[PDB]
RNA sequence: CCCCGAGAGGGGGUUUUUUUUUUUUUUUUU
């Protein structure tokens, strides 16, 4: 869980930020409040538009998946009731995969999710709460269950998750799980503890997350 | 390495020509009244090429309509049968058929005098029946010409030339086999003037030889100027005496 | 050519107080005291041509009338349009310059006229009066800054067009005049507006009073229940005449009409003053007939 | 689309700074921006950086099969899509738009047509299989001079690229991870470097079409303030050949041809300067390489 | 839920093998009142 | 339809046209063309080109490429491209004037393929590539005159090798300057109008708009052939029609197209 | 919401968990893979293929 | 999405191993009497592989539809049947030759694989993985 | 390949193998999505048939104005039986034609109606095929606009023979449509008879299934 | 070192105590509960302020939303028939400025701004979802409260936070240490705009440059200093 | 500013494509 990030790295957009683990860097921006399209329009909310890019070739159908779960995590994290008939740009370049793509998209995933409310953070939109993002697998022979696991070790995995949950009060309680996504062979017993384990080593997260922040923060703001 | 005689030792080209002669040059203009405000029908070697000048007019979408200057727009047909061997695909979105879209917009866009049509829209519809080299200054030529012809206000001719370099030899206005041969220089010229609205370089040239290329070229471009200006002022003259 | 003309030709895409010609980038003068009109523009002392025309000298203000180009509505100019768009409170009405021009709705005759009270439905029921497509009679009242025009039709004279055939020819063959709306030889009535855009239709009552409950139907669609073949076939010649005048470039008037009019009459079927040679004789003999009557 | 609003105040200025001698930047009218050029761990991933301008490129390959008509030569294309991350000016995935397709145009004549990538030599057997180079250009951070940014990515990744060995059995190809052999890089036949030229009339247009004495400004690697604020644009590609790759002025302020042709020789000067800083680049990060695999089998 | 399977493809006749078609499986499925008709094609490439 | 008129001038349209001695807004008969001008043989870089003008501006220009291809992969021995400008390819006019264009001029059915075989396994394939400029009704009678004179002023290469491939097999070689001009019966495409119970050959713009339907008929070996279609040359006053029209129709070409031919067979 | 790829021998191939409303608690994930079983038992010997 | 997501928990969930697609290629000579016979080898130079697409049409949608499309798609590869696939025995087309700048090189024989009119083998699904889907 | 579908990989190649009167099935409504739907069966020989015809209208149009409604009909290829986008787009044309003259246009003013017609599936059993289609395509539309609630003069049918096709309305009196393509010459009497009597059977049970369905 | 709050986390203020809401603090419309939706530094106002107290949050954002009583830059970009449209930040949702909210206003005379102007404006009404507008006058008095054109000069672009603080606190030394250097008259606008004017171009672009550095650095112990040599470069 | 009205009222100032004469010893100075 030794993760680093940057804040506020590009000029000419509302808010920005890079999340790294391990091999996998992905570098986000954040563009609103501003002016929607017609057809994105939303009377009462805000409307998001999720753009997801890979670390090689061009944007493809599994990029509109990538697009769509971060749409599902960000979405009931801002309070999109303050921005009525309004637009926030939200793109992520993922610029290294740090796994076999052909295979998995699992650390990408979770890197984008990092990214993005790091992003949102940076821009000052408002946020209901904080979140946090691990990829968690499951290997062949020891079944042992590994968070953050590294490309080779997802090679030889039975089971690759992404889990992203809620956190409020000084991310201390688990609000909600805003999103789980399990593929492979597994049972109900792994299944939750995984989440125990993904539960303590997310928070953990929030608690690096929280410190990155406030460390970047900080001293653009005056006492 | 070329087994044909490109430039002889006597001076002459393959199709005839010396080095510094241009192609047979013919205008026409008021080609197609009923279908365009101006037109015109250009004949530059075995180029040819049909312009169509529609507008100043009410733009078709009130969305795209600006209330300062006109809206200019460009479209360059280059037909399948435009070569000797037929394309299969179309080349209407092609990355290089757009490129020359823009080109010419930008080109005319500091020529044409826009700010004084304002709320309205310039469609240029271009159709290439046959290509033969140096197919980019005919363009220029004939939409300088069918402009003219609409009586849209311009502030200057623009003519187009284009203009080979085989090893140290400069040719004048080449066609399809030279440019397949050497490299080739396109340039848009603005009036009488040493001033280029276009310098087009998409091959390999060396930077000695490029200042005397340019030179050749501006002095090849203000005759097709005086052409155009000629054959223009012709038919001004078989029209204004009825 | 019993049915069909068709004229061929091969190896060929196509067959193929002296006023100053000039064209663009051309030098016009070097005097600075001028005022740079229209066609023009300058730098210091130099007066350039920006259009392909000839040099107008119209006291001190130096201007090049372009050879070519669509109508520019002067104001008080009578003219034909179609309604190309409705919107708000006001029409939009093609006349055929660079613009569509506007027709206010305070700027027409309501149905039933000044016994009308005002009522604000009427700007949410304006497709009951004028709809896309309508013809009508307009005078062009103002100019906007670009030179669009502002039209009218505050009068009897002006309005809805029926009971007739509508056509068109380059509107530099038709030039102002004191009156545009002409009566001639077969109950016929001619609207030549000076956009270029003609109206053939019907002698009617107000064409005849002009030189000698009907309120509420000055914008129905329907026409004359009533109009005779010997009409409809004038009508027919009439138009044929008028595009034979513009196809050999002679300007339109009331008189050439009529001439024209009476001087196909040498051939039988209308459908033959549709072919070159004919038209081309119609508008040379009345070429010559203007010679021998004005010498 | 979204444009970008500019005061008459903020164009007048600009321009009138121009016509002192000024840029807002401080740099100087034939200054080209310093370029900073970051390797990443894997070979092809190359970070450019002008002022604030961020480009990155990711050079690629796989196993594919050539074109019917070209059995000799291997595949490569060249992607430089735009995002609303360089700024909400760029509208998602818009490849049709008049910048967007010169931008494109430009890298293609300068790296594709001139061959610069040696693509005979990506050929593993004749008309049945061979390498297909990828190069996928991201437009992080746009402050101008995108054309010149991604000429230099493009350029540096794929020099700093590396493909991995293969051994051929007939048709039976035995590609050798980077764990057996060492990977084998790319052939590069020349290294073309884009300048890009912004003109501005600080008269009006009058004088520049009849104008005696010629006045126009030219300054090089303009940011996006001054980009936006320009009559016309050039951008000409050289090497350290002394020979002109490509030249583009599509449209814009007519210019003198002598000043054309004054800033080809100028770029030359900057382009001979780019080449060389990249080439040091390439030492120091394979000489870097290598000291930690010395460092890591002296620990092994 | 109701399906009806190989239904479209060419081996639904055991007796009667279709030749004009393509379709190597099929399947019909109607869940309420949304259907969705799903039919599998194939192809063959060289491996190496 | 093309040209927008007010329901005052169509009724007016209509009711002269729907009359029982038929009145055209021009004065022509029920089955007379307007004057048409053809130029040929300008496009030195193809087999065979042409150009029509209408009296309206209509104009359309039409191109003929060969190629040399196998007879036996290559099923459909003549292609009909056509780009009408302002339209785009995949438009439903564009499409449709195609695929009917296509039928008109198959291998075996309106033309005589025999005359594009060189030998016995190779064929020439021809290209007609159509170009409408401006058109202000269906353009589909415009196109099959030009198509047609294009067709008749074609000059393909000369063969030289033998035309046996089955045994000595010799490549497909041709003469360097001679060529054979292209003998063959392209058919044509009429337009009909249905006004009423009244039948007009070459409606007018302003004829189509008020029109009630619409045929397409087309013309070959001095008589009538598929494909035949109805065809609603607007959508506003769309109806149906009595048999009898449609047999009508059927004898009005039958009597008017050899004169047309005729006017149009003058090389 | 939750979507479930269930196999009728017992085990999961997959699992998503989107709470963007309400709290998925514990017993509601349980309760939902115990449905999915049955309804993965009944769709895959219903029709015998 | 919906096809990513299809496409994905196929190759997740292991339903279609590599070996169950690999064509066990035959080989069509020209017996006695004129006629043409096929030979088929089993349980035992160049190799093939079959490739499964699927085309899923959906009507009358009212919700979520994912889970429809896998149950069809499930459904449907229960039912999938591999043509026999054969090659001529010699077919006349060998190398094809082709000269650079001095150098001769001779492009590999392209082998035409034909599938049977007729026989056919059933794919081997890993009944053990196949799920069902439900929300 | 694309980016926006999974074609596969592209060195792979298709699979390549190598050497009553009238049978009718009518449904209607069956399709929530949208206002009228209808499915039309035909078996006869050695060519079964079967192909969804779906109506969305009369729904919102955002440019200018209009009296009366817009049709437009769009065919799809299915799944077995492929066509030339071109001979889609021909028929569909031909189709505009008819309920253009059958659709009471005058009481959907700035409307559309969208129809579909889906060739799900066509299989040819033989061990310009799409003319044999086209009195399908009639059926399926009539049944769908009927059943979608749009006015019609009256029940739009049709029948085929030799290659021609011909549609009628008012029992046969009036013509709303007719396609020829191949056939023989001298043969308009006999297919007009034919047709008719094909265009009689459908509107009767056109009829029957609206009514007691 | 400060006290940093996140979203999501526990509001330190009792509900007994009388709280007005500012930027960053969310009233919940559905549970009624007060929480931080905003990353920052929380502040609170101290007790006896009229039985009153304010609390909000200062958190870093370049992205501004209209709210009334603001003072902010605009640039004229349409013109309509009673108003014209303003934008206030590029790709944001326009602003309309009233005809009639001018001083001497009149139904017969419309105002001499044309596209392309600066106007430095007061917000007047804005809506959460309604377009928002602005006023270039005092609505009681009538007189113009230094609103109106500027004419000339240079605008620049700075984050809302440093532009806050350029407004508000007096202890800032940007200003001070530019009028160490030369003459120039400065607006300043909450939508994260500040416009500078000199007597001679090359003070005004020293005078961009500092601001444009002293933005990005953002420590308050070296404007001196950067204005120092920046004016000191520009001699060169 | 412009249009309209015997009486400071009203209407407007426009939203990827013309690229292929094939043969028997290292190194250095000649
Ligand atoms: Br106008
Ligand atoms: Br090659
Ligand atoms: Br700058
Ligand atoms: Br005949
Ligand atoms: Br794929």
């Amino acid at each position: 869980m030794s993760v680093q990030a940057e804040i506020g790295i590009l000029d000419h957009v509302d808010g920005s930020s890079e999340f790294v683990s391990q091999d996998t860097k992905v570098i986000c921006s954040v563009t609103g409040p501003i002016e929607p399209k017609a057809r994105q329009e939303l009377p009462t909310q805000l409307a998001l538009e999720i753009i997801v890019r890979p670390a090689k070739g061009v944007a493809t159908t599994r990029e509109k998946v990538l697009e769509d779960k971060l749409r599902a995590v960000l979405t009931p994290l801002i309070t999109r009731h303050c921005y009525p008939r309004q637009l926030c740009q939200i793109t992520c370049q993922i610029l290294e995969s740090g796994e076999d793509e052909a295979e998995f998209s699992l650390r990408e995933l979770s890197c984008c999710i990092n990214a993005a409310f790091l992003a949102l953070v940076d821009a000052g939109i408002a946020l209901n709460s904080m979140c946090a993002s691990i990829p968690i697998a499951i290997i062949k022979d020891t079944s042992d269950i590994i968070v953050d696991p590294t490309a080779e070790q997802l090679k030889i995995s039975l089971s690759v998750h992404t889990l992203a949950l809620e956190f409020v009060n000084g991310g201390k309680v688990v609000k909600n799980v805003l999103l789980l996504d399990s593929n492979g062979d597994f049972n109900e017993d792994q299944l939750f503890s995984l989440l125990e384990l993904g539960e303590q080593k997310c928070q953990e997260l929030v608690t690096n997350i929280r410190r990155i922040i406030q460390d970047n923060i900080s001293p653009r703001l005056v006492v | 390495m070329s087994r044909l005689e490109i430039y002889s030792p006597e001076g002459l080209r393959l199709d005839g020509r010396r080095w510094n002669e241009l192609r047979r040059f013919e205008s026409s203009i008021n080609t197609h009244p009923h279908a365009a405000d101006g037109s015109s029908y250009m004949e530059q070697g075995n180029n040819k090429i049909i312009t169509l000048v529609k507008g100043p007019k009410e733009p078709r979408l009130k969305s795209q309509m600006d209330t300062s200057k006109a809206l200019l727009n460009v479209s360059v047909n280059i037909t399948k049968f435009s070569k000797f061997e037929r394309s299969k695909s179309s080349h209407k979105n092609e990355r290089r058929v757009l490129e020359i879209q823009t080109s010419l917009v930008r080109m005319f866009e500091k020529n044409v005098m826009l700010n004084i049509y304002p709320r309205t829209v310039i469609d240029i519809e271009i159709h290439v029946l046959e290509q033969d080299g140096g197919i980019m200054g005919s363009l220029i030529n004939g939409i300088t010409l069918a402009l003219i012809d609409a009586g849209i206000s311009m502030f200057d001719y623009i003519s187009g030339i284009s203009v080979g370099l085989y090893d140290t030899t400069p040719l004048l206005d080449t066609n399809s086999l030279e440019e397949n041969a050497m490299s080739t220089v396109t340039l848009g010229v603005v009036g009488k003037s040493e001033k280029l609205s276009l310098l087009l370089v998409e091959d390999k040239i060396p930077l000695d030889r490029l200042e005397n290329v340019l030179a050749i070229g501006i002095a090849g471009a203000h005759r097709v100027r005086d052409l155009m200006d000629e054959e223009l002022r012709k038919h001004a003259q078989k029209r204004v005496s009825n | 050519s019993e049915v069909i003309t068709i004229t061929k030709r091969n190896g060929a895409f196509q067959n193929s107080s002296d006023s100053q010609i000039v064209t663009p980038g051309e030098l016009v003068t070097d005097d600075p005291i001028w005022m740079r009109g229209h066609g023009t523009y300058f730098l210091d002392n130099m007066t350039y041509s920006s259009v392909a025309g000839t040099v107008s000298r119209v006291n001190r203000l130096l201007s090049v009338i372009p050879l070519k180009g669509r109508y520019a509505p002067e104001t008080g100019d009578h003219v034909v349009g179609r309604i190309a768009e409705v919107g708000n409170k006001r029409w939009k009405v093609d006349i055929g310059g660079k613009q569509h021009a506007v027709l206010m709705l305070g700027s027409v005759n309501l149905p039933g006229g000044i016994l009308r009270r005002k009522s604000e439905s009427d700007e949410l029921q304006m497709r009951s009066f004028l709809k896309e497509g309508d013809l009508l009679n307009a005078e062009v009242q103002s100019l906007f800054q670009d030179g669009s025009a502002s039209l009218h039709t505050r009068s009897l004279k002006y309005g809805k067009l029926r009971n007739g055939m509508f056509c068109q020819v380059p509107s530099s063959l038709i030039v102002r005049a004191k009156n545009h709306t002409h009566n001639l030889p077969g109950n016929i009535t001619v609207v030549l507006g000076v956009n270029g855009y003609i109206w053939l239709r019907k002698t009617s009552q107000m064409d005849l009073a002009r030189d000698t409950e009907s309120s509420w139907q000055i914008y129905s669609d329907e026409n004359d229940p009533s109009i005779s073949n010997n009409i409809r076939q004038a009508i027919c010649r009439y138009a044929n005449v008028i595009k034979a005048l513009a196809f050999c470039e002679i300007g339109i008037t009331q008189q050439r009409i009529v001439s024209a009019y009476e001087a196909s009459m040498v051939y039988s079927n209308v459908g033959e003053l549709i072919e070159k040679n004919v038209m081309e004789s119609i508008g040379s003999d009345i070429l010559t007939a203007e010679k021998m009557r004005g010498n | 689309a979204k444009d970008i609003e500019i005061s008459a105040s903020e164009s007048k200025f600009i321009l009138e700074a121009l016509r002192q001698n000024y840029r807002l930047d401080g740099r100087s009218f034939d200054q080209f921006r310093d370029v900073e050029i970051t390797f990443g761990k894997e070979f092809g991933d190359v970070s450019v950086k002008m002022g604030n301008t961020k480009v990155h490129c990711r050079i690629s390959c796989q196993i594919a099969q050539p074109y019917e008509d070209r059995p000799f030569e291997g595949l490569f294309v060249i992607s430089t899509e735009i995002s609303p991350m360089a700024g909400s000016q760029f509208e998602n995935g818009n490849i049709t738009g008049e910048d967007e397709v010169l931008c494109s145009r430009i890298i293609e004549k300068s790296v594709r047509r001139s061959g610069a990538l040696d693509v005979e030599g990506l050929c593993i057997v004749a008309g049945s299989k061979c390498w297909a180079v990828r190069a996928d250009v991201h437009f992080l951070d746009c402050d101008g001079g995108f054309i010149d940014a991604s000429c230099i990515a493009v350029m540096a990744g794929l020099m700093h690229f590396k493909k991995p060995d293969i051994t051929v059995h007939g048709e039976q190809i035995i590609v050798h991870p980077v764990n057996e052999r060492e990977p084998v890089p790319l052939g590069i036949l020349h290294i073309p470097i884009c300048v890009t030229f912004s003109f501005f009339n600080p008269q009006d247009t009058e004088e520049n079409i009849k104008g005696e004495t010629n006045s126009e400004i030219s300054i090089i690697d303009a940011t996006l303030k001054e980009e936006l604020l320009r009559d016309g644009v050039l951008t000409v590609t050289l090497n350290k050949n002394r020979e002109v790759v490509q030249v583009s002025k599509a449209g814009g302020l007519p210019m003198d041809a002598l000043t054309l042709m004054k800033c080809c020789h100028e770029a030359y000067s900057i382009i001979e300067k780019i080449t060389d800083q990249i080439l040091q680049l390439l030492k120091e990060d394979s000489e870097k390489r290598n000291k930690y695999a010395a460092m890591l089998t002296s620990e092994n | 839920v109701a399906i009806e399977n190989n239904t479209l493809s060419r081996y639904a006749d055991a007796g009667n093998i279709d030749t004009k078609n393509n379709i190597l499986g099929s399947n019909v499925l109607k869940s309420g009142k949304t259907i969705v008709i799903t039919s599998i094609t194939g192809g063959i490439i060289e491996e190496t | 339809g093309h040209m927008s008129l007010s329901v005052a001038e169509k009724s007016y349209l209509y009711d002269s046209l729907a009359s029982t001695p038929s009145i055209r807004p021009d004065g022509r008969l029920p089955h007379q063309f307007r004057p048409i001008e053809i130029f040929t043989d300008f496009l030195p870089s193809s087999n065979g080109s042409s150009r029509i003008i209408a009296s309206d501006g209509s104009e359309c220009i039409v191109s003929i490429k060969s190629k040399v291809v196998d007879h036996h992969v290559e099923n459909e021995l003549l292609q009909v491209d056509v780009d009408i400008a302002g339209q785009r390819d995949d438009a439903l006019v564009v499409e449709t004037i195609t695929s009917l264009l296509n039928k008109v001029l198959k291998s075996g059915s309106g033309v005589d393929s025999s005359k594009l075989q060189l030998t016995k396994k190779y064929s020439f394939k021809i290209f007609v590539d159509v170009l409408v400029i401006s058109s202000h009704s269906h353009p589909i009678s415009l196109i099959s005159f030009a198509i047609y004179s294009a067709l008749n002023s074609t000059y393909l290469p000369k063969l030289i090798s033998a035309f046996d491939d089955l045994e000595v097999e010799e490549l497909p070689t041709f003469h360097d300057y001679d060529m054979v001009k292209l003998d063959i019966n392209p058919p044509l495409v009429f337009i009909l109008a249905v006004v009423g119970n009244n039948m007009l050959l070459d409606p007018a713009a302003n004829e189509s708009e008020v029109a009630n339907n619409g045929l397409i008929i087309s013309w070959s070996n001095g008589k009538i052939t598929s494909p035949i279609r109805s065809v609603a040359l607007n959508d506003s006053n769309v109806k149906s029609f009595k048999p009898h029209l449609l047999k009508q129709g059927l004898a009005m070409v039958e009597k008017y197209a050899p004169d047309v031919v005729r006017s149009l067979e003058n090389l | 919401t939750i979507s479930i790829l269930a196999a009728p021998s017992g085990n999961y191939k997959q699992l998503t968990l989107m709470g963007g409303g309400a709290k998925i608690t514990p017993e509601m994930i349980k309760r939902s893979l115990l449905l999915s079983r049955v309804r993965a038992d009944d769709l895959s010997t219903r029709f015998n293929i | 999405t919906i096809s990513q997501k299809l496409h994905d928990s196929i190759l997740h969930s292991r339903i279609l191993p590599k070996k169950a697609l690999k064509v066990k290629a035959g080989v069509r000579s020209a017996n006695e009497d004129g006629t043409f016979s096929v030979l088929y080898p089993d349980e035992l130079k160049r190799k093939w592989s079959y490739v499964l697409y699927a085309k899923i049409v959906v009507l009358s949608r009212t919700g979520p539809v994912f889970d429809l499309c896998w149950n069809s798609l499930m459904y449907a590869l229960q039912s999938v049947k591999l043509p026999r696939a054969f090659i001529d025995e010699r077919a006349s087309d060998l190398r094809m030759t082709i000269r650079t700048r001095g150098r001769s090189a001779t492009i590999r024989e392209t082998y035409e694989i034909i599938c049977d009119q007729t026989k056919s083998v059933p794919l081997m699904i890993n009944a053990k993985n196949i799920a069902f889907a439900s929300n | 390949q694309d980016r926006r579908r999974l074609l596969g990989p592209a060195a792979a190649k298709p699979m390549a193998f190598s050497n009553s009167e009238q049978e009718l099935s009518l449904h209607t409504g069956f399709i929530e999505n949208c206002n009228g739907s209808a499915l039309v069966e035909a078996r006869s020989l050695g060519h079964q048939t079967s192909l969804i015809s779906a109506v969305y209208g009369p729904r919102s149009i955002r440019g200018s104005f209009t009296s009366q409604g817009t049709i437009s009909i769009q065919l799809k290829n299915g799944l077995l039986e492929k066509y030339n986008t071109n001979e889609l787009k021909e028929v569909s044309s031909f189709l505009m034609g008819i309920f253009n003259s059958v659709v009471n246009l005058s009481r959907y003013p700035k409307s559309g109606i969208d129809i579909f017609v889906y060739l799900t599936y066509d299989k040819d059993l033989t061990n310009s095929q799409i003319s044999s289609l086209i009195p399908h395509c009639i059926t399926s539309i009539t049944l769908a606009l009927a059943d979608a609630g749009i006015e019609l003069v009256d029940m739009a049918g049709a029948g085929e023979a030799n290659g021609t096709v011909v549609s009628f309305i008012k029992n046969g009196e009036e013509i709303v449509g007719f396609w020829k393509d191949d056939g023989d010459d001298e043969d308009l009497l006999e297919c007009l008879d034919r047709c008719k009597e094909q265009y009689n059977r459908y509107r009767d049970l056109m009829i029957s299934c609206l009514m007691n369905q | 070192m400060s006290t940093f709050i996140f979203p999501g986390d526990s509001f330190p203020v009792d509900p007994t105590t009388p709280v007005k809401l500012g930027p960053g603090i969310y009233c919940d419309p559905n549970t009624q509960e007060i929480r931080p939706v905003n990353t920052g530094v929380l502040h609170v106002s101290a007790k006896g302020k009229s039985g009153v107290q304010t609390a909000y949050i200062d958190y870093s954002s370049k992205r501004y939303i209209p709210s009334v009583n603001d003072f902010v830059i605009g640039v004229i970009i349409g013109t309509f028939s009673d108003s014209y449209k303003v934008s206030l930040q590029n790709f944001s949702s326009s602003v309309s400025l009233s005809y009639m909210a001018f001083p001497n206003a009149s139904k017969k005379n419309r105002p001499t701004l044309q596209v392309g102007d600066l106007v430095y404006a007061r917000v007047c009404t804005a809506e959460k979802e309604l377009e928002a507008e602005i006023e270039c006058f005092d609505s009681t008095t009538g007189r113009d409260a230094g609103f109106g054109i500027l004419e000339d000069g240079m605008i620049i672009d700075v984050n809302l936070n440093f532009a806050r603080q350029l407004l508000f606190n007096n202890d800032f030394p940007l200003l001070k240490v530019l009028a160490a250097h030369t003459k120039f008259e400065v607006a300043i606008g909450l939508n994260g705009k500040i416009w500078v004017k000199c007597e001679e171009l090359s003070n005004t672009l020293a005078c961009y440059r500092t601001i444009m550095e002293c933005c990005q650095k953002n420590d308050t112990a070296a404007f001196k200093d950067i204005a120092k040599r920046q004016f000191k470069e520009i001699l060169t």
